[PDB]
């Protein structure tokens, strides 16, 4: 019931967002805090990356557990139970749901120091997410 | 409560005067077969003249649909069928349930125009899979 | 019951976001569509502006209509009924709720041509929003 | 259903082992007196050591609170009392309802430390009103 072409479109977008986010991998904390423009770019990129993954996770779970509802945090954990993601990656990447909500929270007021840490987190974990979802699609034939 | 597709079709007759540039309204996503996913098709002439007196006329559709359907307009996602990818138009035509239609055969003319064959989707899948694999090779994961 | 210092903090943020958004007021559509970086900055700025206004509107309405629930679109309209915003501004700026949802929608896939129009909309209407909320706070003594 | 403040206080005893660096949890916003607004106070020592094995430990609190309180973690907004403005800490101490507290007098020591006088808030209001008025003059509205 899963549509691979829909998931592949979102994985393709995650790769494009990560290529743009990689341009900020060597920026020091001081230069990052002094540039409001670079903060806005990385915040928007991190928001689009996490939302694309949430879109993929919901599409997979809607066909493996039809009618069942999952929070964005529990969706990552559920993929780890079924080995679609490794349990190690699922636990490490699950806090990206909290990063998503902080980036779209009505209260806003996000801490740029915490966003700085999320840049290094996303550049390390989300490439692994793309690999493991890609392997799941290949297994689905 | 949540309105059914039947009352959505009846309440959509009020859209001809509220949204005069609207030519077709299609419900897709989870609600058809959660958030409310609507696909709209504008009359290219009326929308251009409407934008002169409304700088953001496209972004007011969720608010208009919310007051008419009595649903939370903050959970409404709109897809412009006039300027969207060929992939999105395919799944809207395949799984969508039309709510408003002028003329009475607009949804049929839409399906015949945007529906993709299995071979065309396979070609799209091959291109995106190559793009994903290239990303994985560049990032060393 | 309204806390002016909370509203003033958000109005101050809107002014800072608008000062950064103003740097893009003279960018042509062609140069904007070719720059993914400038799109991310303007999208994040427009999201923070609209969310700050939604935060102000909910705070005002929670003290004028305690217990009553309002969608983000209807919140702008309600402020126009009570002349906190002029009815003209409330109607023109109400579609910013649809812009907010499009910027935070799970499906993402926002149209940069529509965001380009929203830049000129926000630079014209949200300064008026700051003025009228500021006058409301002064009237509150 | 939605849990009351009483069961939130009882379920919060499980946080000492789930969130070992947590020292205080306060509920504020609409739920106390809608989304769930929590203010957290970390032990500065344990959180630093916790971040070494958890690159985004702050963003996992909503997911942890969601599974413990049985509430939608996508509607949870977290405020770090360790690194926030003096204005936010004031209203959290004034209107917040403490859910977890170690020691039993941590909320009192917090209120005595961050509560602002009426004169101090008036001085903050004057500065922000001058900032808003300067914005309005520069923009010619």
């Amino acid at each position: 019931n899963i549509e691979p072409v829909i998931i592949e479109t979102r994985l393709e977008l995650i790769g494009r967002y990560l290529d743009h986010l990689k341009k900020f991998e060597n920026i020091s904390l001081d230069d990052y805090l002094s540039s409001f423009e670079q903060q806005l770019i990385t915040e928007r990129l991190l928001q689009l990356i996490t939302q694309a993954a949430i879109d993929i996770n919901d599409h997979i779970l809607s066909k493996l557990k039809s009618g069942k509802s999952y929070t964005n945090f529990e969706a990552f954990i559920e993929l780890g139970k079924y080995q679609i993601l490794t349990p190690e990656l699922a636990k490490q990447i699950a806090p990206s749901s909290g990063l998503r909500n902080r980036l779209v929270a009505e209260f806003d007021d996000i801490d740029p120091n915490q966003v700085f840490m999320a840049i290094s987190f996303a550049l390390q974990q989300y490439p692994l997410y793309v690999r493991q979802i890609n392997s799941y699609l290949i297994t689905l034939e | 409560k949540i309105p059914t597709i039947a009352e959505l079709r009846e309440l959509s007759l009020r859209l001809l005067t509220k949204i005069p540039y609207l030519k077709m309204l299609v419900l897709f996503g989870s609600r058809a077969t959660s958030d409310w996913d609507f696909a709209v098709l504008y009359d290219e002439e009326k929308y251009n003249l409407y934008i002169q007196n409304n700088p953001l006329a496209a972004f007011v559709i969720p608010g208009i649909l919310g007051e008419i359907f009595k649903i939370n307009s903050d959970k409404i996602d709109i897809v412009e069928l006039n300027h969207c990818s060929k992939l999105i138009a395919h799944f809207v035509a395949r799984d969508g349930k039309v709510l408003y239609e002028e003329p009475g055969d607009e949804f049929d003319k839409f399906q015949q125009r945007v529906l993709l064959s299995n071979t065309e989707i396979k070609k799209i899948e091959k291109t995106k899979l190559e793009n994903i694999e290239n990303f994985l090779q560049r990032w060393g994961v």
